[PDB]
């Protein structure tokens, strides 16, 4: 038996603006007898499940709830917690899910370095980094798009934040995309975008190319014309 | 008694300090022209430390003779084991990156040949300087008292950061030159404005960086906060034996 | 002593004009046109848009700046592009902050 | 009661210079007449548990031993037997470990990537990644060398490995370290060093510097006239 | 025609080192490169040196 509780996503609110939230049972067996009570200092509950999802492929159980709480109720920390009710558990689990008062909150400055030299040399697909340093401790949503076209998130890979050596508060991430060199060598541009608090509208984006991947080529071509003119 | 405070190549780093006259045109030619192939252990890297010792300690007594000198000495001490644990600022000299550049040979042949009880202790580090520091305190008595031969207690100034000790002398040096200003006076008087505009801006630029209050400076701080019941303050109220704080610096003259 | 007779900001362009006098003599006086300008060597063409090659030609018809598009940014003036986010079938488009290091409320 | 018993990996062979063996026991306080002894399959004994672990007050019994002598048995994937017998216990328990076989051994590729343009700017700090990626068992140790010195394990820090989509039987994985900007402009040098099975010397090496990226041309044409 | 890549190894005391060459991380024949024996160094008292050429 394996049980997870996720808070809501900071990706989930900005988007969907549907605050949805769930502690998620998995790898037991399918009784159909759950709905998850949930603590607000309280023993109401909203909302019992609805699309939950018993099919698996070894015929495990699992369980989904839904609610919509306050933003600034959750700013605030109360300590919301989820109670199962699966009568094949004789002792209810207490889950509880609450963001801490006085978390860390910082931008995510977030750098795009360009592939090595040697991998393009070797003449198969090139891969390319996005880090992302110094953000705050929540867990953010990034991906990956090329001329303004998202890509599907099925060909890259992002890591769990880390705490940073330097600093014990930040954090960091990485993320990776591998890309054919044919691509690469056009010179088609790709960026990242970032989504985190702290930040005019919580997103930012880079991107480089071939002509600025760490290039060897400054074509300048400074032209002034009219030295002379006229002026007052 | 120029301390030549503008950039050029006096510190590599873009913040402004004012470099100390002591620590130029010292006698480091000793361990400058070391050869590294004939050099493999410590007991003879002791001898030759010792030596630059003497040369600076008679160096010292000769410039002087052109309390005093002992505060002098104490400071070039402090220097020189700045100089050897490998945590010096003048980096932008192209004499002095010569030397950290053939102590490395020296103290990696130490560390090589080294055993397996202080190997693991001091397998980790950066640039080797944890195992110098670790020699530099082990041989720290035998340097001082080769170097007091001309003209005890082991001093203490050489734990202090450098970039503090340096705004020691600076306090010494500027005390000591304006007693020695003064003790019909039009003719003097010219002089003395054009002495107090030749160091005027000396005092302000530093200041700017005394906040934030290195890895290891800030340790060193923090800890002298809690005591002397002067957390922060411009100066420091060490060894300056007059008045401070621009009481009498500035446009003393009228 | 000098005036800035142009200081187009999103081109860099900085002419001043000084007059230096000859010492203790007539009046052969020689006037400096001074002019400074700062190329950027990795901006496009685009000065907002980021999907655009870069630009190498920089083309300063003075006539133009002494009385469209242009090359470099400005601090005070904040530049702003919109880009699709999807979350899975949805989509929902946010615009975003080229130039944060300046833009945030301060 | 329940005996649990780990081989170690690559990692702790590489930095510990040597093979440990753990035959720990969990959920058993502290008794009388408690036996642990790592013997060879042939039978023979080939090494006791001399300096016995004391036992975790938390019912938590550590009983490791080293198998030092035998580095390439280990190699060999032969089994090894670890005797657990008390008195309140009729029949002994046994815990047996061995290297296993089958997994594939494709090479690490390591690219070692200098910091970006943008980061310099800022003048804070530098953070160079190295993307070892490719192998096929899941066992890296990364450290980090200037100037013939191994960096101190808190300067970098390393990702375990994560499954690579591209391909199902390798995997990848990163590190990064934070160079101070002055020391990356004085240009000095810094290695990843990459220990895994597969590579036939166990070991490689890579080097990056302030003059690892540079332009070469730089034609310029400057087209000053008068007469638009 | 050719090119004659060498591989100045020096310094190193217990005479005894192994010098091989990997191109794209595959080793190279042995009948490419030929090593040097240790020889003593000039102006050291008790550290050798070697060299290795390759075609
Ligand atoms: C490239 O430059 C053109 C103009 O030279 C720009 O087009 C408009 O720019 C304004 C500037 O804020 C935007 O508000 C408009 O939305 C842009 N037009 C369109 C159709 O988006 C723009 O910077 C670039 N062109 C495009 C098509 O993005
Ligand atoms: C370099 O610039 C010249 C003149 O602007 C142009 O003719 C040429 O095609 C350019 N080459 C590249 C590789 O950009
Ligand atoms: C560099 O620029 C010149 C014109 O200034 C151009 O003729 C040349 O082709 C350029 N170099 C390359 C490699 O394209």
């Amino acid at each position: 038996i394996r049980v997870f509780a996720i808070p809501p996503s900071f990706a989930s609110i900005f988007l969907t603006k549907s605050t949805k939230l769930t502690c998620l049972v998995t790898d037991l067996t399918t009784y159909d007898s759950v709905t998850i009570s949930w603590t607000r200092q309280n023993g109401e509950a909203v909302k019992t499940h609805t699309n939950i999802s018993e099919s698996h492929p070894n015929a495990t159980f699992s369980a989904v709830g839904e609610a919509s709480i306050c933003e600034d109720d959750w700013n605030s920390g109360e300590r919301f917690t989820c109670t199962v009710t699966h009568t094949d558990l004789p002792s209810p689990l207490k889950q509880t899910i609450s963001r801490p008062k006085g978390v860390a909150l910082h931008r995510p400055d977030v750098y795009l370095l360009p592939p090595a030299r040697e991998q393009l040399n070797l003449r198969e697909s090139a891969t390319i980094t996005c880090l992302v340093t110094g953000f705050s401790p929540a867990d953010v949503f990034v991906q990956w798009m090329q001329r303004g076209q998202p890509l599907s998130p099925e060909k890259y890979v992002t890591s769990a934040p880390m705490p940073e050596p330097q600093a014990p508060g930040r954090y960091f991430a990485h993320s990776i995309l591998t890309v054919s060199e044919e691509e690469w060598n056009t010179g088609e541009t790709y960026t990242c975008v970032v989504a985190h608090e702290a930040l005019p509208n919580r997103v930012t984006e880079r991107t480089v190319d071939k002509s600025t991947g760490k290039p060897t080529l400054y074509n300048v071509s400074l032209v002034m014309s009219d030295t002379a003119g006229t002026c007052y | 008694d120029e301390w030549d405070c503008n950039k050029g190549t006096n510190k590599l780093y873009e913040n402004d300090i004012c470099l100390p006259p002591r620590r130029k045109h010292m006698c480091t030619k000793q361990l400058e022209n070391i050869s590294t192939a004939s050099i493999t252990t410590t007991d003879d890297l002791l001898k030759e430390v010792l030596i630059t010792a003497v040369n600076e300690g008679k160096r010292l007594k000769q410039q002087w003779e052109k309390h005093f000198l002992c505060d002098a000495m104490k400071y070039s001490f402090a220097d020189l084991a700045d100089i050897i644990r490998g945590t010096d600022i003048w980096k932008g000299n192209r004499e002095q990156q010569k030397i950290q550049e053939r102590l490395v040979k020296i103290f990696r042949n130490i560390y090589d040949n080294l055993e397996k009880d202080e190997y693991e202790k001091y397998k980790y580090g950066t640039k080797y300087q944890n195992l110098r520091s670790a020699w530099w305190d082990a041989h720290r008595k035998k340097i001082w008292n080769a170097m007091t031969c001309s003209a005890k207690e082991p001093p203490v100034y050489d734990y202090v950061p450098q970039i503090l000790r340096w705004i020691t002398e600076w306090s010494e040096h500027f005390c000591e030159l304006q007693e020695k200003n003064y003790y019909t006076c039009k003719t003097k008087c010219e002089e003395y404005s054009k002495f107090i505009k030749k160091w005027n801006s000396q005092y302000i630029n530093l200041e700017k960086k005394f906040k934030e209050l290195d890895e290891n400076l800030i340790q060193f701080l923090q800890n002298v906060k809690s005591e002397c019941n002067e957390p922060n303050t411009v100066d420091k109220y060490l060894m300056y034996t007059s008045d401070c704080r621009r009481v009498k610096f500035s446009n003393t003259i009228d | 002593e000098r005036i800035v007779l142009v200081d187009n900001k999103c081109k860099c362009a900085r002419i001043t004009s000084r007059i230096i006098r000859s010492s203790e003599d007539p009046n052969e006086d020689i006037v400096e046109r001074n002019i400074r300008i700062i190329v950027p060597l990795n901006n496009r063409e685009n000065i907002s848009d980021p999907t655009s090659p870069l630009r190498t030609r920089f083309v300063y018809h003075l006539s133009d700046l002494c009385k469209e598009t242009c090359y470099t940014y400005d601090r005070n003036k904040c530049y702003t592009a919109v880009v699709p986010l999807v979350y899975g079938g949805e989509t929902k488009m946010v615009e975003t902050a080229l130039t944060p290091d300046a833009c945030y409320p301060d």
